[PDB]
């Protein structure tokens, strides 16, 4: 199986240098093509550079001189060397394999996030969501989890470790002046909560922040 | 430096329907080797970008044969026979005629269903983000269809325009709705020097825009 992983990602100030790697399997790494293509926050898609077989290296005019990708045969990883990073690097980073020759981008990695920015790490604050009162009781009830402040991307959000995954939505965070915001609703049998109970799970791994915060029906002494 | 148009920015398309989006290049394409250097690649919620058509018509292994490439000089379409919920997300077709390869701006494939009115909840600020000194109210919009809709907020009954974030889920697969959340951020000392709180949406299936609302002192 071909199977590409990025990694190295993270959040860097402008000017600043960082190395993305891109661990190769299941194929002869020095015979295929190997690019890295980004896409940025309109999720448009950006070819950056490429290395064929040949040791032959090509950039995007916006990396030129900045950018270096490189591969290192034995280790079977891809590299790309990223300096005088601009805010305009901030992207998700793909690392693909030709189908052969320069045909084709096939079995890109999940990505690695780079954030180019002055902003400073930031935890989330997670906030519980809790009806109004129980006057407007059908059998179903909503709630949620308000998570603002962050930075940066990315947070993760699960209801009740995981056990709860049916009737979520959890929505792309929001960046409002350097912090982001992000909410996840979750709807479950109004009988069943508050007497079971209902818990959001917050991760944010720049921070190394880990949150658990359950849901409580507002005071209402 | 090439440019690749593409369009249309958004394909609403019935189930069993056929979609078509198409490409031009501002350059002649280059061929390679002979074949013409075009791909389509389909970004699925969630997932990374994957190949599906490639020189132009040849369909990358696993592609249902349903999807197919066309075109000719700088002109170049992707059609799908019958659309099928599953292929709901963004294509983009590629140009690799010369150094630096170029995506067109993509294609949001949308699948068209019946409309649906939004379930509103409001959420008032919690405990602990009051004893912060903040105050953000929530309102969730969810499982809507038609994408387009309105969140007006009213504080005591005025229309309140700065300080709202709103932010949309993908559609989702499994019922082609969308979901959408509406953020009013406040200060702990103004949210407490009004009363009533309401989010309206107004949405195509309705003049009447759905309303929900609390008081800041009540239960
Ligand atoms: C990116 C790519 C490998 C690198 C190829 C590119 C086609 C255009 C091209 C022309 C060159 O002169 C160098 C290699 C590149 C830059 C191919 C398109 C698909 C394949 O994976």
């Amino acid at each position: 199986e071909v199977k590409l992983v990025e990694s190295g990602g993270g959040l860097v100030k402008p000017g600043g240098s960082l190395k993305l790697s891109c661990a190769a399997s299941g194929f002869t790494f020095s015979r295929y093509a190997l690019s890295w293509v980004r896409q940025t926050a309109d999720k448009r898609l950006e070819w950056v550079a490429s290395i064929v077989s040949g040791g032959n290296t090509y950039y995007s005019g916006s990396v030129k001189g900045r950018f270096t990708i490189s591969r290192d045969i034995a280790r079977n990883i891809l590299y790309l060397q990223m300096s005088s990073l601009r805010s305009e690097d901030t992207a998700m980073y793909y690392c693909a394999r030709a189908y052969y020759g320069y045909v084709g981008l096939v079995h890109w990695g999940q990505g690695t996030l780079v954030t180019v920015s002055s902003a400073k790490t930031t935890p989330p604050s997670v906030y519980p969501l809790a009806p109004g009162s129980a006057a407007q009781t059908n059998s179903m009830v909503t709630l949620g989890c308000l998570v603002k402040g962050y930075f940066p991307e990315p947070v993760t959000v699960t209801w009740n470790s995981g056990s709860l995954s049916s009737g979520v939505h959890t929505f792309p965070a929001v960046l409002q002046s350097d912090l982001y915001t992000l909410s996840s609703s979750v709807t479950v049998p109004s009988s069943t909560w508050p007497s079971e109970t209902v818990t959001c799970n917050v991760a944010h791994p720049a921070s190394s922040t880990k949150v658990d915060k359950k849901i409580v029906p507002r005071d209402c002494g | 430096d090439v440019v690749v148009t593409q369009t249309p920015l958004s394909l609403p398309v019935s189930l069993g329907d056929q979609a078509s989006i198409s490409c031009r290049s501002s350059e002649v394409i280059v061929t390679r080797n002979g074949y013409t250097p075009i791909e389509w690649y389909l970004q699925k919620p969630g997932q990374s970008p994957k190949l599906l058509i490639y020189k132009a018509y040849k369909r990358f292994p696993g592609v249902p044969d349903r999807f197919s490439g066309s075109g000719s000089g700088t002109d170049f379409t992707l059609k799908i026979s019958r659309v099928e919920a599953e292929d709901l997300g963004v294509y983009y077709c590629f140009d690799g005629s010369t150094v630096p390869p170029k995506f067109g701006g993509g294609t949001k494939l949308e699948i068209k269903r019946a409309d649906a009115a939004p379930t509103v909840s409001i959420f008032p600020p919690s405990s602990e983000q009051l004893t912060s000194g903040g105050a953000s109210v929530v309102c969730f919009l969810n499982n809507f269809y038609p994408k387009d809709i309105n969140v007006k907020w009213k504080i005591d009954g005025s229309e309140r325009q700065n300080g709202v974030l709103n932010s949309w889920t993908d559609q989702d697969s499994k019922d082609s709705t969308y979901s959408m959340s509406s953020t009013l951020t406040l200060t702990k000392d103004e949210y407490e020097r009004h009363n009533s709180y309401t989010c309206e949406a107004t949405h195509k299936t309705s003049t009447s825009p759905i309303v929900k609302s609390f008081n800041r002192d009540e239960c």
